[PDB]
């Protein structure tokens, strides 16, 4: 339909009967809607370098479309079943290279017989994006099991969550430990906890991820953020609040980076210097996850039913709703750009 | 816990961590396709990312076709 | 048609023939009757078997009677199969973690495996189910190693194929026509009361039969009714009687003309009763109705059971006034303790026949809930789910002449709600949780969004259920939690 404007700031979002919504920052509405083919699941997208390719997570966890967002065409397609007699799946692990040349995928492969079935050992799959709708695997490494998430580095190094965060040579498929988060022998503390399936493209250029962790059943639980900056590979961890509720997705305020916003049931604004709560907001319903816009004026508010919560990030007030065409958004996540 | 109920608590779906039904969905609704998509409580929940992919085929809206969504055992009759 | 060739012509093809009517997989494996039916609701289900419900319930009839369980091998898990859902499990804690943290671990306590049937059982949960290794319990550790390591070699050596009880029990079986004949039961339903009656087990084609249940409650409401049930492994009883309005799903285990069980609503399992019944033909006292008597009391007592002759005798203190009927199945008589009489239980006789205990009380020091934890849930109000009410029952005790602890039973109470906690009373849960009725039987709410409540959630609430005793206003107190609903039901928890 109409292609994106120049120089706009726009969001991206999966809605569940099977669409992809682009809706204008500025006016808060929604700008254009795409159909996507075969089926929603888990709908997880980024955006391409050109700022104008989207690629998803999509058909049950087990493909990969890349859709151009001025005409909603569907120019990409890797299936993640091309080796004969297993069923791959992808527990939100893909990523798209700085050059937007490659599209790298963990496949935890299942080899369905006749009458029993045998778990694989999981593997990176590379595929090309010129190859178009028949997309094959180029490359393929083998992965380390329990992979999620992956963030492609400004210097092509792919940085894999895993039971530890791994920095991976996408040429070699030699990989390190980048932050040792199981075996993170931490004296004091336990090994940290991590369930996060959202990959923020946020202002600030980092892979962030937030977690949990005991303090020593007189253990002191603790909220923690992660990240890894993607154009200088520097790695940070810190808690910054005693846990007294859960939060699901986690951002720093581009505006303020000593600021951090939890969200689940209530949006929590926490000081990261004093790892104290500033403020607290109560929700019209539980939310999954938030973005930031470039600025940090709006905060906005995505994941479960199929509307976005537009707040202002200051009062921490709701100053309206963008209700989406369809159904409800899920595990989607809320993806912010420039045209 | 209830040999009823799940102890994956990431919050849970019949109680959370807390033992309590604060940190759940509010309304459950709201965590249903969370749970489902990815069958995070499949003997409870049914998962369509593998076994029951059609499972809320008239219901992509939870906050209001609820009521749409079926029971997956296959009973007798 | 007849089991074999049904096994090879509905099977076979994705199950290989491995000779005298034996396959892969299906061969090698134990499972109670539900646990069949199970097996074949997942063929179904995620590979596509086209089967009718009927050559379902053949091959589930064949296969539970080839490949079961012995009842020892039951032991101590039969709660799944009578559909205790509210039953705290107690396993240790790697099969819990591990194997019982989405179902029951009674679901696999109920299945006898090789080592290599464990291990394809593993494959296939991390295979239909990719997420399972990056949940709670799963993510914090190597859960495929551990799993093949050190799990299925363990579910090997607890529950293996083979083993003695089995072995005998296929020779020591008995026949479905041990069965029919006159059975006194007796039984309680939870906030309802005592049962007792007898039903009447004549037979049908094969292990099948025809069941009549004359009876009534101990207030007066009657129960009776008729059905049908079927007999697996020779001592597997499951069947159906229509009670009244109800249709009431029979679960028992049969053994030496006894039966032992739980008879539910078909549609709701939280609402059923203990049941226990003895066989004609053998002297057996069941019950005592009520179990209790009150120093200084006139109390109308009702003996249950079989082949009772001569005559009661309820222990020093208490006084027979007058046998009001007595049957060799039903004796129901007036009695009288004395004001005098000493606190404690009394053993029972009628002629001979001892077996119940009577306890005889002067006051209740103590009040316990029961169940002391539960789970109510939400349903219905469009919802393809019912709702699940909390029962409850106050259970009396005091102390017996020799200053030990006595359970007196479950004495009549008032029952009233309140929040469980701070939150509770925050967001007004026992104004949307449903209501208590006054005879301990908590109805929930009805299921979805909820506009009236903070963020429109559901009727879900955490309570704390007080019961006050009419006798003396002693308090007591129980925990019960309103959920949300579960699509996923099948026959084993
Ligand atoms: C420890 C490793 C486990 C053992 C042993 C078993 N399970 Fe499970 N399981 C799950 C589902 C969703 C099902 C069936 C689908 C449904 O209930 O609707 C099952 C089923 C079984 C069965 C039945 C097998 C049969 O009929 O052939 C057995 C014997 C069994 N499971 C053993 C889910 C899960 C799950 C949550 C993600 C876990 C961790 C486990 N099961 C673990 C074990
Ligand atoms: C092909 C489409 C199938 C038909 C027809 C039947 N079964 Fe099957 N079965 C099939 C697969 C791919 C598997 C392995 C994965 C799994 O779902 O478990 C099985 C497995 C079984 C098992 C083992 C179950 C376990 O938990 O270990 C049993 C007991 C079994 N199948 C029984 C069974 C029966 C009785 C069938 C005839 C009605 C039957 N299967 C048909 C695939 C297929
Ligand atoms: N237990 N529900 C649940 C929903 C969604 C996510 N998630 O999106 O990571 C995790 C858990
Ligand atoms: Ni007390």
């Amino acid at each position: 339909g109409p292609a994106l404007k120049a120089g706009h700031e726009y969001m991206i979002v999966t809605n569940y009967p099977n669409n992809l919504h682009v809706v204008d920052v500025a006016s808060d509405t929604v700008y254009k809607s795409c159909v996507m083919p075969d089926k929603f699941g888990p709908g997880t997208a980024m955006m391409a370098p050109d700022n104008r390719t989207a690629y998803v997570l999509n058909n049950h966890y087990g493909d990969i479309y890349g859709i151009d967002l001025d005409t909603c065409k569907n120019t990409f397609h890797a299936n993640l079943s091309s080796v004969p007699g297993e069923v791959g799946r992808s527990m939100y692990s893909f990523a798209i290279s700085p050059d937007g040349k490659e599209v790298y995928a963990t496949v935890n492969p299942t080899q369905r017989l006749n009458d029993h079935y045998v778990v694989k050992p999981p593997r990176l799959e590379v595929f090309s994006t010129a190859d178009g709708l028949e997309a094959k695997p180029v490359r393929t490494f083998p992965m380390p099991r329990q992979v999620y998430l992956m963030r492609a580095a400004d210097d092509g190094s792919l940085y894999v969550a895993g039971p530890d965060i791994y920095k991976m040579d996408v040429k070699t498929g030699k990989y390190t430990v980048a932050l040792p988060l199981r075996n993170w022998n931490r004296k004091g503390y336990s090994a940290p906890d991590v369930l996060y399936f959202w990959p923020h493209q946020s202002p600030r250029h980092e892979f962030s991820m937030l977690y949990t962790i005991a303090r020593f059943a007189t253990a002191d639980l603790l909220y923690g953020y992660l990240s890894v900056d993607l154009k200088t590979g520097k790695t940070h961890t810190q808690e910054f609040a005693d846990l007294t509720e859960l939060y699901f997705t986690g951002l720093r305020s581009p505006k303020d980076p000593n600021q951090i916003y939890g969200v689940l049931n209530r949006l929590a604004k926490y000081d990261l210097k004093q790892r104290k709560l500033i403020k607290a907001a109560n929700l019209d319903h539980t939310y999954y996850c938030v973005a930031f816009d470039k600025k940090g004026d709006k905060l906005y508010l995505g994941g479960t039913f199929n509307d976005l919560a537009v707040f202002n990030p200051d009062t921490l007030e709701k100053v309206k709703n963008i209700k989406l065409p369809g159904g409800d958004m899920s595990t989607t996540t809320p993806q912010v750009f420039i045209r | 816990a209830v040999a009823g109920c799940t102890a994956t608590t990431d919050p849970g779906w019949e109680v959370d961590a807390f033992g309590g039904v604060s940190s759940l969905c509010q309304p459950m609704e709201a965590d249903l396709y969370g749970c489902s998509d990815p069958c995070w409580w499949p003997a409870q929940v049914p998962d369509m990312m593998s076994t029951y992919q059609d499972w809320n085929a008239q219901a992509s809206n939870s906050a209001e076709d609820w009521r749409n969504l079926g029971t997956v055992f296959p009973k007798d009759k | 048609e007849q089991g074999p060739s049904l096994l090879q012509n509905k099977c076979m093809g994705c199950h290989i023939p491995e000779g005298n009517d034996t396959y892969s997989r299906i061969s090698h494996q134990r499972k109670t009757p539900e646990g069949w039916l199970m097996s074949i609701a997942r063929m179904q289900v995620m590979h596509g078997l086209q089967i009718s419900d009927d050559d379902r319930r053949t091959l589930v009839k064949y296969l539970a009677d080839k490949q079961g369980l012995a009842p020892s091998e039951t032991d101590g898990v039969r709660y799944a199969m009578e559909r205790r859902l509210n039953t705290v499990e107690q396993f240790d804690t790697q099969l819990s973690e591990t194997c019982g943290r989405c179902h029951s671990g009674a679901r696999v306590a109920l299945q006898r495996r090789p080592a290599k049937e464990w291990e394809h059982l593993v494959n296939f949960h991390l295979g239909q189910w990719p997420s399972l290794e990056y949940q709670a319990q799963a993510r914090d550790r190597d859960w495929l190693p551990i799993a093949l390591q050190q799990v299925v070699p363990d579910l090997a050596k607890r529950y293996p194929l083979e083993s003695a009880a089995w072995a005998e029990w296929q020779k020591a079986r008995p026949k479905a026509d041990a069965l029919p004949g006159q059975w006194a039961f007796s039984g309680h339903m939870l906030a309802k009361g005592d049962v007792r009656g007898v039903m009447s087990v004549t037979p049908d084609q094969g292990d099948t039969f025809k069941v009549e249940v004359k009876g009534a409650y101990a207030d007066g409401t009657p129960f009776n009714g008729s059905g049908s049930a079927i007999l697996y492994n020779g001592y597997e009883w499951r069947g159906n009687v229509k009670v009244g309005d109800a249709n009431l799903r029979q679960v028992f285990a049969a053994l030496d003309g006894e039966m032992k069980g739980r008879m539910f609503e078909a549609e709701h399992d939280e609402r059923g009763l203990d049941f226990t019944a003895v066989k004609e033909g053998k002297a057996r006292l069941l019950a005592v109705q009520p179990a209790f008597i009150k120093a200084g009391g006139e109390s109308e007592i009702t003996l249950v059971g079989s082949g009772l002759a001569g005559k009661p005798d309820l222990g020093a203190g208490v006084e027979v006034t007058e046998v009001l009927e007595q049957t060799p199945t039903l004796v129901r008589l007036k009695a009288r303790a004395a004001a005098d009489a000493k606190p404690g239980q009394r053993e029972v006789a009628v002629g001979t026949l001892k077996g119940v205990n009577l306890a005889v009380y002067d006051k209740v020091e103590e009040v316990k809930v029961v169940p002391a934890f539960s789970i109510a849930r939400i349903g219905e109000n469009g919802a393809s789910v019912p709702k699940v009410q909390g029962r409850f029952e106050a259970e009396a005790w005091g102390k017996d002449a020799n200053g030990q602890p006595l359970r007196i039973g479950y004495l009549p109470a008032s029952w009233k709600v309140e929040p469980f906690n701070e939150r509770a009373v925050e967001d007004e849960d026992v104004k949307f949780a449903g209501k208590m009725q006054a005879d301990g039987v908590f109805v929930p709410g009805g299921a979805g969004p909820n506009p009236e409540r903070k963020m429109m959630t559901n009727n879900a609430g955490n309570l704390k259920v007080i019961a006050t005793l009419a006798d003396g206003g002693q308090t007591g107190e129980g925990h019960m939690i309103v959920t949300v609903q579960r699509w996923n039901n099948p026959p084993l928890p």
